[PDB]
């Protein structure tokens, strides 16, 4: 019947509309975007002379698309005919892949949608979807792209990924609030998602193995999974789905790209509620797997070993957990799974692991809470004050940037601002930074006093070289680059810039926050974690603080942590987690003991 | 001196006086204090001891300066008196392993 | 190459020439690549160019002509595969499959490897043959036949030398001067341009049909 | 500017070795090796 | 080799874990119910280590 119906469609090619018809006809992607064009436009959506009498032939034409791609990737033959290489089934296959190009179909899921937003007086407004688009058009496009291309090659998995999939997850992880999470478009994207996304994701997870250089991507996509997996409002079959979906991506991942995901599991497992047993399997399966990275000192081979703070999350974990069941009643299921989720801990732990006195000061613990999972709480620069031995490096600094500022205003190609051409967009003046006005020093100088208190709050040592530094401070426009692109940081150096490009979005997010609450709505894509974040998304926050740090490193102001453990604090008698375990073993037995006595 | 190396990156130019065996430095167009005294019939391989600190390390740059002879003017006995500098492929870059 | 211009361009016909090789059945060409006659209706028939000895087949390759979905009909060397295998089809009603293909009756060409027409596009300024899903009504024209009467007795579209005596002197142009203007003279000339390319001719005739037929 | 003639019987010969911006030349040693 | 070995005194809980599992057990399996098995387990893993 499929080849039949496809060789009538073929024999007869004006089935497939204006577009997919050829000679002029645009892509696929062009008549929906034209069609979403339509449905804004009331003109052409509407006659204009329940649905009742209304067509929206905007969304008319995205259900014929839509459709006609959905009975094409039905119609697309199955990979046993495809394996045994059968030439009517490779044919066929061929045919429609020659009539559907792959990036069609991947521009057309990474269409955006529109999302339901709170309007003052907290009431909901909810686009409506008969005059709209809607995810049923992409749960086609996701269909055909499986049943004629398919997804076997980690490139395009992870491209596909962070272009048409993680914007959608993102998108119904926004949509958990009491008010949004019962409307139209959420429930529309969660069955979307749960029968379309996820089961293609589940089904190409061995093409997660070897994502380490995609940890920024990766991260994102479990963070957002787990959130959706935390909504209400969801089936259970969509919630089955959620979790082989998890399971299956975090099963094939390295130990070492879980650290935020278990991170994260560290405040929701201990509370042992309904929720606790997707994360209470994740844990499980995650500590049977890759015991050896946590276990052995040599590590995985490959994968190496894991740094201290790995351990300590994985001690939290265990500790909670068992503190959570011994204070808890008894429940079936739930003791059920917890029992595993605590042996394999303790088996991944090593007995001997000491606990690491060396206990980093303003943990972000802070950024999250509880049902909350943001609060954006950027460090206090207010009663901190500036050295006054910083003013060479701010006023350096500060050159450097607006050096860089003329060189893009320049090649924007705006002329030299001999006067205020504001007529001819030469306002900016485009003077030396000595000739800048005093009064404009602060548009430059003010971020780098923000970014040298926030170091200074967190207790880290901007320390001068001697031997570096001296003959430094010794020694109509020509800008000079300080080109700094190869200049690179150190390993600690990267973990300090992006502890203070999390605090930069972190501030920009409060911001936002407070501006989104004094306008009543309008959830903006940005407001979530900078681990939930992707690197693109990241780029910005990174790229200045990269730059902070390189400019001072190059000037030779070392940035150093600068925090030294007080004492080894070997106490192999108390500091072991074997000891402690032991401990509160003999302490739970002598109980019991006593409990059977009387 | 502390330079931003913006300009041009670090440009240390190696002399070789043959005749006399005298080996000079150059850092910046001043010459370094060190110098070296080599015997007669020595050979002295161009070298570089690198630790990498960055994607781009360094350029063995096979130029001249005013009044002297290029590497390869000394290195390949055809091209002795040609002053045009030249990377012909025997030339390569080797390392220790 | 157009022909309806014959009496002002002549076309050229020994890269338009094609070789019936085989006319095997749909199954039976199914099952060969799973491992004379008459050509009738509905059987798949391999097509070998005459000239350079390819075979026609649809390319997978297409340079996109405004279609954006018919492929570029050409040759391959390999006979290997379905690409060069083409199934002829009835056009009008009065035959159907399975019947004898007559000389003067029109045929449908179907690819095998991409079920696509062998059609004739007018979309760019010149016309283009291209594997299409829109039918396009060919005319199979016979050259030669089967015949081939001894090894001499001249035939249309023959390479060969005029000798002048007794393999004496042939008809030929100046080549070696290298120059194209005084390349147009025509001379009997001896030695080895007996053995040289610069004088062989090639008789064409007036008429399409039966081209490759027997001088009189 | 370069004299021909002492250029051309100099037995004086020279390289260079840039060491690229962002790459700490501490960490670099140029010069001669038998 | 890559494992250190356990404190005198982390053998010292060790045995003393398991002459109270012992304690606990005698003469009490019936009141254990079906976990007597589980206790009895816990006693010979114990007696390995």
């Amino acid at each position: 019947n499929a080849n039949v119906v496809v060789r009538l469609l073929i024999r007869r090619p004006e089935c497939f509309g204006p577009a997919l018809r050829g000679e002029g006809g645009n892509g696929l992607l062009a008549a929906m975007e034209e069609a979403i064009k339509i449905a804004e436009d009331p003109s052409r959506d509407g006659p204009s002379p329940e649905e009742d009498d209304t067509i929206h032939m905007g969304n008319a034409i995205m259900t014929f698309y839509s459709a006609l791609i959905d009975l094409l990737g039905r119609c697309a033959p199955e990979m046993h005919l495809i394996h045994a290489g059968k030439g009517e089934a490779i044919r066929i296959r061929s045919i429609l892949r020659s009539l559907i190009p792959l990036g069609d179909l991947v521009g057309v899921i990474s269409i955006a949608f529109q999302m339901p937003t709170i309007a003052k007086d907290g009431n909901v407004v909810e686009p409506d979807m008969s005059a709209g688009f809607c995810p049923d058009h992409k749960a086609a496009m996701v269909l055909f792209l499986d049943s004629v291309y398919g997804i076997e090659v980690q490139d395009f998995l992870l491209h596909l990924l962070e272009v048409g999939f993680l914007p959608d997850l993102r998108a119904a992880a926004s949509l958990d609030t009491a008010a949004l999470s019962a409307t139209d478009m959420a429930l529309a994207l969660n069955r979307y998602l749960c029968t379309a996304v996820l089961p293609l994701l589940t089904r190409c997870a061995p093409l997660f193995a070897g994502t380490e250089h995609h940890a920024s991507l990766i991260d994102s996509l479990l963070h957002t999974v787990y959130r959706l997996s935390k909504g209400c409002s969801l089936t259970k079959a969509q919630r089955d789905s959620i979790e082989v979906c998890l399971l299956s991506i975090c099963g094939q991942l390295r130990p070492s790209m879980m650290q935020h995901l278990l991170r994260r599991l560290v405040f929701d497992v201990p509370l042992l509620n309904e929720h606790a047993k997707m994360p209470l399997k994740l844990l499980t399966n995650h500590y049977e797997r890759c015991w050896k990275y946590y276990c052995l000192p040599g590590g995985w081979g490959n994968f190496g070993a894991a740094s201290e703070e790995e351990l300590h999350l994985s001690r939290k974990l265990f500790w909670g957990i068992f503190d959570a069941l011994s204070q808890k009643k008894y429940e079936q299921e739930l003791f059920k799974l917890a029992l595993p989720c605590l042996s394999a801990v303790a088996g991944a732990l090593p007995p001997d692991y000491m606990e690491s006195n060396y206990v980093s000061m303003m943990e972000k613990q802070s950024s999250m809470d509880s049902e909350g999972n943001f609060n954006p709480q950027p460090v206090d620069t207010s009663n901190i004050t500036i050295p006054e031995k910083l003013e060479y490096f701010i006023n350096k600094y500060a050159e450097h940037s607006h050096d860089k500022w003329s060189m893009d205003k320049l090649a924007n190609g705006w002329i030299y601002g001999e006067i205020y051409s504001d007529s001819s967009k030469v306002q900016p003046l485009m003077k030396p930074y000595k000739l800048l006005s005093e009064k404009e020093k602060e548009i430059y100088r003010w971020p780098i006093k923000e970014s040298l208190k926030t170091m200074l709050a967190w207790g880290w040592r901007i320390e001068r070289t001697r031997e570096g530094d001296s003959m430094a401070l010794y020694n109509g426009y020509s800008p000079r680059a300080i080109d700094m692109s190869n200049v690179t940081l150190s390993r600690d150096l990267h973990a300090m810039a992006e502890m203070m490009a999390e605090n930069y979005h972190n501030i920009w997010a409060k911001k936002k926050k407070m501006e989104l609450e004094s306008k009543g709505g309008g959830n903006h894509p940005l407001l979530v974690p900078y681990d939930t974040l992707t690197a693109k998304e990241k780029a910005k926050d990174r790229e200045k603080a990269q730059d902070i740090l390189k400019f001072l490193q190059i000037n030779g102001y070392a940035v150093s942590r600068g925090f030294k453990d007080l004492e080894l604090d070997t106490p192999s008698i108390e500091k072991r987690f074997a000891y402690s375990f032991l401990q509160q073993l003999i302490r739970y037995v002598d109980e019991a003991h006593q409990y059977i006595l009387e | 001196p502390g330079q931003g190396r913006n300009n041009n990156g670090l440009e240390i130019g190696c002399v070789v006086d043959a005749a006399s065996g005298l080996l000079t430095f150059i850092a910046n167009g001043k010459e370094l204090s060190t110098y070296y005294q080599v015997e007669p019939s020595t050979k002295l391989f161009p070298a570089v001891f690198a630790q990498a600190t960055s994607p781009n390390v360094f350029q063995f740059e096979l130029g001249r300066i005013k009044n002297v002879m290029p590497l390869s003017a000394g290195l390949f006995k055809s091209e002795h008196k040609n002053p045009v500098p030249q990377c012909p492929p025997r030339l390569h870059v080797q390392f220790l392993s | 190459e157009s022909t309806s211009n014959s009496k002002n361009v002549p076309p050229d016909l020994s890269i338009c020439t094609f070789v019936l090789e085989q006319s095997l059945s749909v199954r039976a060409l199914q099952e060969m690549l799973a491992n004379h006659r008459t050509l009738l209706y509905g059987h798949a028939i391999l097509l070998r160019h005459s000239y350079s000895g390819m075979y026609l087949c649809c390319l997978s390759t297409s340079r996109s002509s405004t279609d954006k979905l018919a492929f570029d009909v050409g040759l391959q060397e390999d006979t290997t595969g379905e690409a060069c295998w083409w199934t002829i089809h009835p056009a009008s009603k009065q035959r159907s499959e399975g019947e004898k293909v007559r000389v003067g009756d029109d045929l449908i060409l179907v690819s095998v490897s991409s079920e696509r027409y062998l059609h004739l596009s007018y979309g760019n300024g010149s016309l283009h043959v291209d594997a299409a899903f829109q039918q396009t009504l060919w005319s199979v024209a016979p050259i030669s036949s089967g015949s081939e009467a001894a090894q001499g007795y001249l035939i249309g579209g023959d390479v060969l030398r005029l000798l002048h005596g007794h393999m004496d002197e042939c008809l030929t142009v100046p080549s070696g001067e290298h120059g194209e203007e005084q390349r147009r003279t025509v001379h009997y000339e001896g030695g080895a341009v007996s053995v040289h390319a610069r004088s062989l001719w090639r008789l064409e005739t007036l008429r399409v049909a039966w081209s490759g037929s027997h001088i009189r | 500017r370069d004299d021909y003639d002492f250029l051309m019987q100099t037995s004086t010969y020279y390289y260079s070795v840039r060491i690229f911006p962002g790459q700490e030349p501490a960490n670099v040693w140029v010069g001669w090796i038998t | 080799c890559s494992g250190g070995h356990a404190s005198n005194k982390e053998k010292e809980m060790v045995t003393s874990l398991f002459c109270k599992l012992g304690v606990l057990v005698r003469h009490r399996i019936s009141l254990f119910g079906n976990d007597a098995t589980s206790i009895v387990n816990c006693l010979h893993i114990l007696g390995q280590t």
